[PDB]
């Protein structure tokens, strides 16, 4: 997957990261650009519009919570397999989300951290960050069956 | 967009399906749960074992769509304005998905056309299939 | 992966195949439902048309060479990567062929599959050869770079 | 579809472009090419080293076509009939593929747009890219 100098660069760029805000704001960016992910979270309250749904503490709350998990996952780059595989048998035998929902989420991350890095978001550390959240996606979804 | 030629091939393939297409319906979407695992996250309400009647009822459903989309190849995005604004607004079942069950929806037919099935009327049929999906598709968001 | 069912569903059903005659009927269908895929072959003359292609003598002599080398991965299920090894090296450095073409005529070869055993190509048979061909498709996308 | 909002926030992030969209389509490209090696499939005949000359180059004729499709927004079928017959008849590069240039425009964007890359307006210039997209493709068969 990584290579060596790819596992580097993420580690500096994520210990730089406010796991809290960047969650939140990335949970929120997905359910406006692409909507039909609100569909797992209509107990949420309001999220009829834009400023609606980033502004949501329920939203933020639950960005904060997945994002963290995201981040613990950053710890096990070598086996993402095996750190996800009971986040993957409870997405699946429980929540019932289509894992399609963790590679969206992945590009809105994407995007969330070179706005908030700006230059420092660099094409090679993007493609680091591309192999890491595709790897999520995957590990995520490894146990569905 | 469908050509003449497109229209004409989808139309004598489906004529084909006839009193079938509700069979062809479900068995199209147990192909897909049993191939793509992923698709079953949308029916956690549905016992999806061989056979169940809640699959064989929702088979015959979407086979009544595309029936209906045949009728009006010509008209298709009206056609099909109340099932699109359904998937949008309510079940928001992720666009990905209508590929796998269209793959589904043309190995069924395969399976069940020896003689239609051309490389000519799978070709329009797959674009038929895929412009079911993005009619249904086409407003979410 | 394949269950030990799986495999034996698979590789029972492909001793029924004309290997040389499902290759020139899957290439070519390629060819005709993905017309933009013909990009490869414009050294093989005339595909204008349906019939234009599947008979073209180029295009079965080539299916030929493709569903060979596919069946013989079939006898390696437990290692498609390092049997298709020399082929992706090939497809990505000489042909720069994008792997995306190989995940279609995954799904045209399951197409063809049905088409030809009708009733006996069962769902959970097709489930077995889904597997098998995007395991052919990732093992020829993997030495990508 | 694109809204008429849509169209306002386009517009807007587009304009705060600048002389700057050459550097951007090839920032973009370049992107594209390292996260997702795949693509470079299609310019084995360009240098595709860093600071390339021939990645500069289709990078601004990259920028240029969008920047004349943000102007002629309300009917981009027809602004880009051109383009679209260009990458159906000769180029054929596959569907799958303008998803990730796409993807790769918005990360350039928001790398460089910190004021105007809001939820709002990463949706707009997401649906617009992806409405680019399916023009460029619509002729493909
Ligand atoms: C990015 C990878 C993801 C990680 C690391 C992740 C992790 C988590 C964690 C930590 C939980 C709580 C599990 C527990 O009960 O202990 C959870 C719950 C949940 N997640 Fe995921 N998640 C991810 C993405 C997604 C996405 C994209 C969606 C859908 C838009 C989603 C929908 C849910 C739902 C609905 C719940 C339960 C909500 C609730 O009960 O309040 N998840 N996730
Ligand atoms: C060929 C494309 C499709 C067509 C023509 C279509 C058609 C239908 C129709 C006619 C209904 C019944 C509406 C009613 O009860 O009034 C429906 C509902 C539904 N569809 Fe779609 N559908 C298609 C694809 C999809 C796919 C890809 C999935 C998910 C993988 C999906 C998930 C569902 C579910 C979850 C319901 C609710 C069924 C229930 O609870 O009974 N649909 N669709
Ligand atoms: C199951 C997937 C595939 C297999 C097992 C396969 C295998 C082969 C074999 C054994 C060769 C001959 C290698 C040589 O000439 O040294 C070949 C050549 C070639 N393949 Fe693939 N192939 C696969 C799919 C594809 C697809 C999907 C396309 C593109 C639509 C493709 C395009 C080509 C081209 C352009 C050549 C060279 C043809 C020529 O000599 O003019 N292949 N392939
Ligand atoms: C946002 C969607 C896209 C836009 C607006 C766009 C724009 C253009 C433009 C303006 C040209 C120059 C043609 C000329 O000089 O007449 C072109 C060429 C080309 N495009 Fe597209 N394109 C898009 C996506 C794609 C994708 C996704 C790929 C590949 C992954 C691609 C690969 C090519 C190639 C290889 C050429 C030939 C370049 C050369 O020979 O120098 N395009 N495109
Ligand atoms: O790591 C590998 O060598 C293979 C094994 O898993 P599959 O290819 O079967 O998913 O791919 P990856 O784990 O990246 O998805």
């Amino acid at each position: 997957h990584l290579t060596p100098e790819e596992k580097s660069a993420v580690t500096a760029l994520w210990g730089k990261v406010n796991v809290d805000e960047v969650g939140g704001e990335a949970l929120g960016r997905l359910l406006v650009v692409y909507p039909w992910t609100q569909r797992f979270f209509e107990s949420f309250g309001d999220l009829s519009t834009p400023d609606a749904v980033m502004g949501n503490p329920k939203v933020k709350a639950h960005g904060k919570k997945v994002l963290g998990a995201f981040s613990d996952g950053l710890a096990h780059l070598d086996n993402l397999k095996g750190t996800f595989a009971t986040l993957s048998e409870l997405h699946c035998d429980k929540l019932h989300v289509d894992p399609e929902n963790f590679r969206l989420l992945g590009n809105v991350l994407v995007c969330v951290l070179a706005h908030h890095f700006g230059k420092e978001f660099t094409p090679p550390v993007q493609a680091a960050y591309q192999k890491v959240v595709a790897g999520v996606a995957n590990a995520l979804a490894h146990k569905y069956h | 967009v469908l050509s003449p030629a497109d229209k004409t091939n989808v139309k004598a393939a489906w004529g084909k399906v006839g009193a079938h297409a509700g069979e062809y319906g479900a068995e199209a979407l147990e192909r897909m749960f049993l191939s793509f695992p992923t698709t079953k996250t949308y029916f956690p309400h549905f016992d999806l074992s061989h056979g169940s009647a809640q699959v064989k009822g929702h088979g015959k459903k979407v086979a009544d769509a595309l029936t209906n989309a045949v009728a009006h190849v010509d008209d298709m995005p009206n056609a099909l304005s109340a099932l699109s604004d359904l998937h949008a607004h309510k079940l928001r079942v992720d666009p990905v998905n209508f590929k796998l069950l269209s793959h589904c929806l043309l190995v069924t037919l395969a399976a069940h056309l020896p003689a239609e099935f051309t490389p000519a009327v799978h070709a329009s049929l797959d674009k038929f299939l895929a412009s079911v999906s993005t009619v249904l598709t086409s407003k979410y968001r």
